[PDB]
């Protein structure tokens, strides 16, 4: 996230860090407590079996009583388009359930079909790279964004930061756009670069795979 | 469109 | 425009702003006053009966008396292909005809198959990027270019600022690249990012769809 | 390069510069008195014929006596790919042979297929961008890299500069990675813009090409 | 490339 | 990707 803020320990306990070393590479949200959902091209050329899927993190640099670690035991995709960069989302399920208390917990999701419009004020957060100064960040960050239509596809929800350059980043990918205490969106693509001061960021419509999402998760 |  | 200065204004009567809501997203060229010259790539996937034509603009951040707003009415195309990024113009008929004055006035074509050797000075113009840092510039900007072959395809005109780092950047596409007082390009591609300092920058090459322009125009 | 030091002039004898005016564009290696061996995509779309090949350089902004220029009279290709960016290597036969001395000479190759794990420590070096900041470099820069699999694919060697911001940009592509002594690497691409902190930059994995180098070179 |  |  680029010109976003630290976000209050534990303040989105449902947001989750995708990790291959112990390099965060991707967000993802829990759905359930063994299902995590993320962006599909997060998972597409990568050693699923390497993947460790970290919740209750807020500094990825310190050691944190609070994290509990899954592993990646299947992954259901959707229509997945690397060319269109279209159906950007993959579920995956844990080998095992994740402990629910104050510092991990399920996101609540949209209802099929349910739509925003220009207008709304949603929160984009995540782990990835903070500008081209700065790598990936250590603390959560979080940042107001407003969705727009416009420079944007039907297939995606778009947002942006009017009036100044901030934005969704590298490393970003998989991570929740929250609108209305719901996760409306999945980051998944830049344009421009990452925070261009035009070209809005795209997310993964989840109000649209709501019916899918739910046939698996319960 | 890059993605992230 | 990265690394280039303010425009006098109304210098450049010819320019066109191309905008969604109130926010420029491409520029254009009056080549009569009912039809506008751009680049095939900045029409692809917008909303083309949402576009504004701003005529007679300078400062896009003040109210301006001069301006003159037109619609959209046709789309004239030759051969777009966005793979490979080939004849990227597009000629655009107005819902009207511009008021001809000291600050709107149509813009001079070269002969059909005129071509540019390397060292031809030109100017590029354009209210794109301003580097990363600074967004969509509120002025016209304008910047000294030479024409170069070398690192660049038959099929276009390049350009490139020798010394220093400066270039056209997102936003300049469909502006254009006046040599010698002639159109002879309108803004393309980038590689590298902006103003690479390596990779000249990429326009589609107007003698060459002279005649094209013509039959439609006149 | 970006974030690496200068090299000790002349410390690397068989870097080679290519250049189109008397501008370098990519790098390569000399494997013989008559033949260097570069990236494919370097040679992709330019005017082979223009390409000026130059040996003993260190500082490309000076005169040096050390110098030797050849032309390119053939070009041997595996099976280059510019989608997926597979086989990005190729051989140019010079037209003469350079003259062997304290400043030219040639490189050492692995053997065929030598693999190299995490945590080797190489050396990356080029005349490309040095950030967007500082077009293409002057002097030779060098830079230490660990290679690391992750975020990598089989067909390529990926290194990464951990802790900070640093790695090969445009302009490095052709140029060496030597591990231990020799050749392992031929710079390929980046992803994320140069040294984004994350993604790790990829090379052609020249010790999956040594039969066939071989078969040309001797 | 990017379009500009 | 972007070849280098």
């Amino acid at each position: 996230i680029v010109g976003g803020r630290r976000a209050r320990p534990h303040a989105w306990p449902f947001m989750v860090s995708l990790q291959l070393r112990g390099g965060h590479f991707c967000g993802a949200t829990l759905i359930a407590p063994n299902f995590v959902m993320s962006a599909a091209h997060c998972v597409a050329n990568v050693n699923v079996r390497a993947v460790r899927v970290v919740l209750g993190a807020h500094n990825l640099s310190r050691r944190e009583p609070t994290r509990q670690v899954f592993a990646v035991q299947r992954i259901f995709e959707d229509g997945y388009d690397p060319v269109n960069l279209l159906n950007d989302i993959v579920i995956l399920q844990l080998n095992g359930s994740a402990t629910i208390n104050a510092n991990v917990q399920v996101a609540q999701l949209p209802a099929q079909g349910r739509r925003l419009g220009n207008g709304v004020q949603c929160l984009a957060m995540g782990w990835g790279l903070l500008g081209r100064n700065r790598g990936i960040a250590s603390v959560l960050q979080e940042l107001n964004v407003t969705v727009v239509t416009s420079l944007c596809r039907r297939s995606n929800v778009c947002t942006l930061v009017r009036g100044r350059q901030a934005g969704v980043c590298f490393g970003d990918s998989g991570s929740p756009l929250v609108c209305n205490g719901l996760i409306h969106g999945i980051a998944s693509f830049v344009r421009g670069g990452c925070a261009s001061g035009l070209y809005p960021d795209a997310f993964a419509p989840v109000a649209q795979f709501v019916n899918w999402i739910d046939s698996i998760i319960q | 469109a890059a993605p992230a």
